[PDB]
């Protein structure tokens, strides 16, 4: 049966995803792992729609951009996979971890 | 009295040159303001624009588009060197990023 | 009788003028909103602390252009300074 | 109360695809996963911060785009 | 011939409260008169923006306890916190 | 009548005064309140006092009596929450921390 | 005029600031890479300062004229002011 | 039979003796000569004051040595000890500079 060979899908996919402006988290999870987070500051709290909407739109920037340079690092060390050293060089060099 | 011929077409602009002569003085940033300075500010406000809504306005009509989206906006600052490094960090709402593959993930 | 006002009417009329057919979403009418409020804070804040720095009591043309030249880079910083130094004379001048 | 496992492996590997990554190593979602829950925190503790002074009860877009721009992340869209 | 006020004889002084008998630099003190200029223009800073968010026209100490909180982490915030509200106590019962 | 300065009221060692006057020319609002003062110089005076001891610490483990820039950079740099305020400032004549990696050292 | 003062940035300086950032074996391509990088980072400020000193109606560069510039480019400096 | 250390001895003995100080690292007068030359091609017929020059100076030592910190992270992640320009790029692009 016919199968492509491992990596070209990758690329498929990744045109996909850098033609379309969705989102890419489903809503309802994103929703209770804010709420569940947010418990701890303060109990009984309640949230606009717009609210968790602005906090998925920021979160979703953030980890692409992260990726992003997570990919430099990677390619620096003559890989194309992304390992976990990656991040932490990334986030090291960005003043996050610092 | 006279017609009140306002601010704005005084100057030859579009903006409002009176909101942003009160936004001045409320805004608490000094103790007297000229009055000039409504009209500069106003003139380089749509200037900008100006600018990014023409650039918007080719991205949208280059996807065969009539009507501007955020995901034009995005193409238009992105794509744009003075632009992109005025706006380097803002993040758009449904905006989306550049088309833009490694050149060593390709094939071959 | 709460109102909310905004810079939609201006940025359409400019809109017009630039792209004379082109019409524009509400999400990206907002985003105009947002870019527009944005960079007048930036400019005012910068005017005010260059009035401070100097001992000075008011906000005048000069503070403005500086903020300008400050703010923008290169070909934004060049024309925006002629566009607004026009249309003062055009202004003082009438 | 894992809701932290509400962000699957496949959507990370979205995230992933939209940032031009091409092949993604075993160990990398719970790393995402730790960083996101880092970055959320940072902001909702502001947020919270924000909310609460103006003796409110209920969060605002307007509280998010507040704490984020203080985080150098301005948000344009949200703010109306 | 105009003068030119500083928090130098204030750091002195604590300094001789924390350290009896440790002296301290001019270079060092002039580092300290930044630091302290520095924070003091951040936390006015916060506060004024958060009094112009909620359209009150007053800086109260709400304002200064809710931009210490936003601006210094965790433990500083905490002892901050305390060491401020204590003052201010101590301060209207006298 | 006999006249008490408002530091010593809410027992501190900075200037309200002053630091009402600032307040107050500083163009930040239109009026301000009368603990404003108070609770500003007394979280000014805590970081003062935190960042002094600690760099006291440093001058007296280096056998010097005298703190000088390089103490106030060892204070602050080994510190986590004062590092992380003061992540993005430069001291004049304050070096750095010494630090080498592991994998440069020799064996 | 002046002309050609990159030149002044000798090796044993870089090499000096490359070991108290703790760096072991330096290429040798680096010294002429660094010198461009610092030549970008000065023309970054002494224009702001610049456009202070202008705005003054002075003719002499002050010490916050650079301290203005360096805090307006997130890289705020204590001790001179 | 005359006295020779091994490549990378006198490296660490001079990390050590240049992260124990707090001199400045470059001479003044070609410093200030860059300085002034840069000016000069801003403004014409400038002056400086003493303490302007010393600031720019303090600055620009700390940016540099920042930067090779980064750098020498950027090299170690690639499994080498010498860095090379690409190091600085890739420093330079993460940290957003370019």
């Amino acid at each position: 049966p016919h199968r492509y060979r491992p990596g070209t899908v990758a690329l498929r996919e990744i045109r996909r995803y850098q033609k379309s402006t969705e989102l890419l988290i489903r809503k309802l999870p994103f929703q209770r792992l804010v709420r569940e987070i947010a418990q701890d500051f303060k109990t009984d709290l309640r949230f606009q729609s717009s609210a968790v909407m602005a906090l998925q739109e920021a979160c979703e920037a953030y980890l692409v951009g992260l990726f992003e340079d997570t990919n430099l690092c990677a390619i620096h060390a003559k890989r194309v996979t992304i390992m976990p050293k990656d991040i932490q060089l990334a986030r090291r060099i960005r003043g996050e971890r610092a | 009295r006279a017609k009140a011929k306002t601010r704005s077409s005084r100057a030859g602009l579009q903006f409002p040159v009176g909101r942003v002569h009160r936004l001045l003085r409320k805004g608490n940033y000094s103790e007297r303001v000229g009055a000039g300075a409504p009209v500069y500010l106003a003139a380089v406000l749509e200037y900008l624009t100006a600018e990014i809504l023409e650039l918007a306005g080719n991205a949208a009509r280059d996807n065969k588009k009539t009507r501007i989206i955020p995901r034009h906006l995005q193409l238009a600052i992105r794509n744009d060197e003075e632009l992109n490094k005025l706006l380097g960090r803002v993040t758009i709402a449904q905006g989306g990023v550049l088309p833009n593959i490694q050149a060593v993930l390709l094939p071959k | 009788r709460s109102r909310k006002e905004s810079y939609s009417v201006y940025v359409y009329k400019v809109l017009k003028q630039v792209h004379p057919d082109t019409g524009i979403s509400s999400k990206a009418m907002g985003i105009m909103n947002s870019f527009v409020n944005d960079i007048f804070e930036r400019i005012a804040g910068e005017a005010s602390r260059l009035a401070h720095y100097n001992k000075r009591s008011t906000i005048t043309s000069r503070e403005i252009q500086t903020a300008v030249r400050l703010l923008l880079p290169g070909e934004l910083a060049k024309h925006a300074v002629s566009e607004g130094t026009k249309a003062v004379t055009k202004y003082t001048s009438a | 109360r894992d809701n932290i496992q509400g962000i699957t492996k496949p959507a990370i590997r979205r995230l992933a695809r939209r940032g031009g990554v091409k092949r993604i190593s075993g160990l990398i979602y719970e790393e995402t996963r730790g960083v996101l829950k880092v970055f959320l925190e940072n902001v909702i503790r502001d947020a919270v911060t924000y909310t609460e002074h103006a003796k409110r009860k209920t969060v605002t877009a307007m509280d998010v785009v507040y704490a984020l721009k203080r985080q150098g992340r301005t948000l344009y869209g949200f703010g109306g």
